[PDB]
């Protein structure tokens, strides 16, 4: 739609601008009951060929049934926190006597019942299988009239359609210990996620966001199992619960602005270490580190909020003024001036640096820009290929806008004989300040001789 | 009309507890859902009191104490004092008509 | 962080017209935004919504397609169109800058200062 | 059982006590056989549809054996090991000639029989799919009977229960390169699993433990491809082979712990860089750092020996005084003060800085603690949410006893104007070495006028 | 074959040399097309077990349609790039409209036609599966001739082999957003695969190459949904486009080496922070530090070189003299003194420091060598365990010829009392201008007294 | 490291006892722990064994559910109940105390001074 | 009556080796497992001598070699002193009687 | 960067020879190498490939199997055993040092100084 | 006899525009392949001209500007200068005989 950016050049660092968004600021309980079925003995001492069959697939069940049995840079400065308390938690009030047979007492009508529990937590609860009403009467009796045998022959594949989601249940479970993610299609049918989205306690702009753009729900959720006793296996799909709705998040990528001198190495360099989304909720920023965390399908964007951190707003006058005496801003520092690109949202930026060769290179013309030293932006219109040193990188072909404030780099702005470069991370105010100490130094070095 | 029903003839003298008590629907505010209480002094245009039935905003006295339960929810007055004569409210979110209204109780002293 | 609106007056039913919200925050761009109405006798009730980007509209039951609402997150504005004007439409207009949830739930924060739209004869 | 924990706040950290672990000593390679057939022909001039489901089945099997032909903050100062050397190890002693006609001699009679193997290591070799003895005769005499037809049509369908196993053996394994993780159901039915782990050189209660914890054994393990050829295809499943049982494992959290200081953001800040687990083992213990390697299953604690330091007891009095001199206490130094919350086993801790606001909220009461400045620990018993800022955490619910060291925190023990706040890692007595010397530093420029 | 290798004591450094390599230089896009049929109804007023199990298998492919339209230590010192960008390139030049009536008009007649497209990039785009072939005329006319009933009881599993690809389709990119990786093999059948890649416009030797190794080229592809409606189906593949061939990618691992004081934890210790792979192309190595994205299979290296850096081939001299005025080598400084292990790709690296027993012990004979303090380096023939404190590693029995060359360690070369023991990263010129300035402040301090 | 027990003498067959060993080790938190015995004329025997926490107790085939092995990780100190008694249980027994092995067996090392229990007569 | 096996009539003269041999079932020791070898001079408490058939603990001379292979295990004394006269033993982890014991073999001197 | 190789001269057909490339580059192990020739008259045919460290080696189909290419990488050098000769070998050789493509493809850079080798008569 | 095509009988006079056009086969340039084109001055070893149908080495003027299209590829050489007669060549990789090379074009000024 309008997904703009700019390229600031005073510290090489792209800001794209406008992904409006979605954070997850809540977890949401919901407790699938696949409705099991005891079998007392399967014995058919009379054997054929589709009796064997139908024994195989009811032992394979009941191994599965047994094994279900059985299986009761500004990474640091971060948070981190368990993913998986809340199911923990409706796992530990369902582990309580009692509450399951309430559970199907409440499941015995309706399809989508909404039980209380103990604890006043409201989880909804419903059936998805229902096996137990499959095999209630359609194969027991059968196996149990015509000395085990079977008229038909399409009721085992029948019986292997139906019994296909509790298998693939027990494998993706027993592979993943307890706790899987992404929950699966046959963990949970898409049909079934649309109507449990749209019966839970949320906003009804969120279940067309979340109806729209089950993909990322479907990859963000956390399916952990719970007593599987009584018949009644049941396990708690902990869905995302997305808090605010459409906010301007914008992205900031960073590269290493280093100095333009050519001498051996004894070369200057800053980069921003401040990569990552910045998302608008409250008062606040939402600031997300971790690239890989960070959802961006389509032109939304959906974010882990417990991976994140809280900033005041000042930190947007960060991205104009990187001198600003209102936010702190984080710069890292380093003597190494290896080139490096980093492809921005549209665009790509790329610092060539020594004696390297970079190239903007479009399929269809050739070569068009090729990058001289120091930090430098080429936007999407014109290429598809940005190549530095000896690799290759594409860049993202998205429509959009790019502008280009062109300024100075701050690596002019210091002095190379008393720069520090051992802050693995670092502020404005922390360098500036160590370099008024070091010229302090420097002069009381002088007059004392 | 709403689906919202709480009886709006409720009074009291200042000095003792005064409880408004709303009920709603299966879809509204007993589907996991929250009610919050706002205020309507004639004036002053309405502020909340109480949301999500247990947090108070910045300014808000210790009269005030709000609850829910089930389909109900209930917000207690300790103490009433002679100008809190308004029309409180209750706010659910069912799901057809999204974010109704209650039809508001006139508290008045006597 | 008060809201200030302006627009209100004497309307005859069925034209369209233009009521604006000059809200003056200085985040507004993550807060959800919506319109509530009241009328003298009967009871408060609700009109409009918007989230963030303006990519999420929703409406009330009571009136639906007929108004118009949109805003301007640069000019920090704004605005209906009201298409179609039946006699319940009179009434003191407010609008309401409320911020989300624990879960994603809105409790209408602080309140605009109203504005009086009357449609009767 | 008893999962204590205690919170200190001269550090702000929590140590969970009581985690009987079982830590991860050893490999053990195990040579699954799976019984292939050979087909010369299955030409079948005559057409029916039966036949041509057989015949697809028959090239989808063909497909999958020629596709198996073609198949033969602490983290820093840590050891870096493969962890597929004894699989890889075992391959390369059955790729010499002779060893394969050995296994298929010593697997004849018997279905889980022990190989000498030449290199005098005993290696467990089984077969668990049989698929010689089915194709044997049941299916290419019926194909050469009746002019390529098959009287029932159930056999087609055996076929693809047979048939399930190797088919997801292809898959799962060309997914994965040669080496895949977790070990699938499919891989190994559990069962197989189970009369493995039972047959194994292993301590009984180490059986017992990898019996009712085969989840994590499962997750823990790594299958590597061997030799496929002379219709014998062979892998080998390197299983976990846990050393020491029911330690106590106790596991450290820490939270930065800042300075309750509000102008600007002149700030000095310890956070103590020894988060993860420590399990005590012979006459020292293990660090593991890396959180995503170590599982919590239950009470116990698997982990990865080979991903984990060595350090000697004296850590433990780490715990209680961090300025103790006999072990140097690992912290690190910055001056960020963003609000953080690291969530312990039970209770969460919370630090939060500069103008944030926090809360320890239960879904049934509303907000009940509202932390102030400071590194600040909230219960289990009380509360199920904890809000930093504009982000929420869900706290364990897992039961059990709180303690609380009450202190003071250790900031209030530095001096700000000559603090250090670079290094990324560092000791107590090396911070304190580096003040003693700017201290000498400061009263020999004091001296020198 | 000859993996040699060769241990430097200067650093204690391991360099296996002779690695025959493949970078991934390039990217390829090829659009998969699966043939989707379209179905106005499938009443079936009548009812029967089979007519019901094809109608759950059609609604079961209607309900996937659905979904499917619905699915529309120097690792810092790195340059960032998204992996998928030439797959989003082709899915926008095929979004726009009448792309894709062209891959029908020109995909009717050959199971393998090219496209030109309106871009002039030219794609190979193909159909795998032709459902629309198979529903043209052979369920549908059946469905409506006899009230709604089969004859035959064959063609329900038929359609289950038939549907199978598409489920697993289905299945498999709603579990993983809309980019998957690897590439499963019911994604892309490997007969298909090797079709393609011989018809792909690469070098023969490369074809080979990805003949011989599918494997790596399975798990290096990104495959990305495009355009759903019009019964045409599509998703492109993006291979990697391998780049220089056989290429030598010395790897080189490094360990800790610390002194050999004893005294409290008062040591001068230097870790050489450049482990990695090490490939030659064009007049340059490219530089993988991530050994978690190079595969290792057979002797050959594929690595992403989307994760490289570029270095002059005077890092090569690096390995011999650490002090080479010629290229910087890059150095850590630590004073943490622990016992750490590396096993390189024949022999094991360790050292034991402080109080710490270890041992090089063979399966065969126990322990053979109990290594002393100080880095030293373990051959492979003779040992195949290395224990180090309470850790147990596997070292690697691939055969090949080891090198041990002598020397004394660079610690020895250092000054305990003005070492600077704070960089996370640094150089050998930067470390010895730091001591360099230290010594003059000494000398200065010295003199103004 | 040497482990010293007591609680020997003279017990009358069925009746029971507490056989207590008092190691003094600096981490008796993870050493896997047994009690080993050994009669006059035939051969020493095994009779129980403890890891760490206490929830893998095993006992040997020769005396199995009679005997009750616990320990006290905080005051440092093993504890035999020896509910049942019969003739062949006279024996010197001896606390042993041994590491976990390469794969997970122990080797016994470091010995008790070794109690009598006669109960002959 | 114990699983191991191994005679208790060796003995020796000082001076030249002499090897004491004990063999298992195929549930012990050939299994994969392991035999130690501990000693037991009258006196003092019982040491090991010999752990994995191969190490050797702190304080042990280079008269005492061990070896295991298949089912039976072997430990050689090379030139015997006088006061080596004790029981020497082997165990080992058999699957049912767990930590089963040998009879035990009495080495003295000539 | 400049090649030169030699070994010309005048063959009888059918015998064996070596032809000899003695390449000195700076980075002699990742260029890949073609050797091309050229009879007068008909224009330039392509002989053979090398690349890397030997185990990619093609051919042309003109002849196939008849010429045996290697290379020495620590010598720094490259040669050809002529196995069988008829009239059409009579050309101009050069050596080819190709760098590799964007995709895989190489354009054939710096060539050699060109051994002329006569098979006629 | 080789698979790439085009008329060896081009010429031009120094001063205007010459271009050189080379078709090849459905298995080599057309199918995504690249190719390059070569001069061939007697004595001095031949040199590459234009590589990637773009791109262009250190050492080239102005006047070689290639092109490639569908299966036509094309170089076109503006202003010729007298020492520009020589051969001008195409190469493609013909995924049979592999690096297949054009029969050339002698140009010549007049």
């Amino acid at each position: 739609q309008n997904i703009t950016e700019e390229f600031y050049q005073s510290t090489c660092s792209a800001v794209s601008k406008g992904y409006l968004s979605a954070l997850r600021t809540g977890w949401y309980t919901s407790v699938i009951t696949i409705e099991l079925s005891n079998i007392k003995e399967n014995k058919c001492n009379g054997t054929d060929a589709k009796v064997k069959l139908i024994k195989q697939e009811l032992d394979k069940y009941k191994n599965a049934v047994t094994e279900l049995q059985l299986l009761m840079f500004l990474g640091f400065l971060l948070g981190v926190g368990s993913a998986i308390a809340s199911g923990v938690a409706v796992c530990k009030v369902l582990h309580l006597e009692g509450e399951v047979n309430k559970i199907k007492s409440a499941l015995l009508s309706t399809n989508k019942a909404v039980v209380s529990l103990s604890n006043g937590v409201s989880v909804l609860t419903f059936k998805v299988l229902d096996l137990k009403n499959y095999i209630d009467k359609q194969l027991l009796p059968i196996l149990n009239k015509q000395s085990c045998s079977i008229s038909n022959i399409e009721t085992v594949i029948e019986f292997q359609q139906k019994n296909n989601r509790l298998l693939e249940i027990t494998r993706e479970f027993s592979v993943n210990a307890g706790v899987t993610t992404p929950v699966s299609t046959y963990m949970l049918t898409n049909s079934e996620l649309l109507s449990l989205i749209n019966d839970m306690p949320i906003t009804n702009d969120q279940k067309k966001l979340m109806s729209n753009n089950v993909q990322i729900v479907r990859q963000q959720s956390y399916s952990i199992m719970c007593i599987i006793k009584e018949e009644v296996l049941a396990y708690v799909v902990q869905l995302p619960l997305y808090g605010v709705i459409d906010t301007p998040c914008w992205k900031l990528h960073t590269s290493p602005l280093c100095t333009t001198n050519t001498k051996e190495g004894s070369n200057i360099c800053l980069t921003r270490t401040d990569r990552g989304w910045y998302c608008d909720n409250a008062g606040s920023v939402s600031f997300f580190p971790q690239a890989e965390t960070c959802k961006v399908q389509s032109n939304r964007v959906f974010c882990d909020t417990m991976n994140s951190l809280t900033l005041p707003s000042e930190v947007n006058l960060c991205n104009v003024d990187i001198f600003n005496p209102k936010y702190d801003c984080k710069i890292m520092t380093s003597k190494t001036d290896v080139s490096s690109s980093v492809i921005t949202s549209l665009g790509a930026i790329v610092s060539c640096y020594g004696k390297t060769k970079c190239t903007a290179s479009n399929k269809n013309r050739g070569i068009i820009k090729t990058f001289s030293n120091g930090c430098d932006y080429v936007s999407n219109k014109g290429v598809d290929t940005v190549s530095v040193g000896n690799t290759l990188y594409y860049v993202n072909k998205q429509e959009g806008k790019s502008l280009y404030v062109k300024g100075e780099p701050i690596i002019n702005f210091y002095d190379p004989l008393v720069f520090p470069s051992d802050e693995f991370d670092a502020s404005i105010s922390q360098v500036n300040e160590k370099i008024n100490q070091s010229l302090a130094f420097i002069r009381k070095s002088d007059e004392l001789l | 009309q709403s689906v919202l029903t709480q009886p709006p003839s409720v009074s009291g003298a200042p000095g003792q507890r005064v409880t408004i008590s709303c009920t709603g629907s299966s879809s509204n505010i007993g589907a996991g859902f929250d009610v919050h209480w706002y205020q309507h002094l004639p004036g002053k245009a309405p502020k909340v009191i109480i949301y999500e039935n247990s947090h108070r905003p910045s300014g808000v006295p210790d009269r005030f104490f709000g609850s829910k339960s089930g389909t109900s929810a209930s917000l207690s007055i300790s103490g009433l004092q002679p100008e809190d004569e308004a029309d409180y409210y209750c706010q659910s979110y069912d799901r057809g008509l999204d974010w109704v209204f209650g039809g508001g109780t006139k508290l008045t002293v006597l | 962080v008060q809201l200030v609106e302006s627009g209100g007056g004497l309307v005859k039913p069925g034209e369209s017209l233009r009521l604006s919200c000059a809200v003056s925050g200085s985040m507004f761009s993550s807060y959800v935004m919506h319109w509530v109405r009241q009328a003298p006798g009967k009871g408060l009730d609700w009109v409009s919504s918007i989230t963030g980007g303006g990519n999420y509209i929703s409406y009330a039951d009571s009136v639906k397609g007929r108004f118009i609402i949109s805003r301007d997150n640069g000019r920090n504005s704004l605005s209906l169109q009201m298409s179609s004007l039946r006699v319940d439409d009179t009434a003191v207009y407010y609008c309401v800058r409320g911020l989300s949830g624990v879960m994603g739930v809105t409790w209408f924060d602080s309140w605009g200062q109203g504005t009086l739209v009357t449609v009767s004869s």
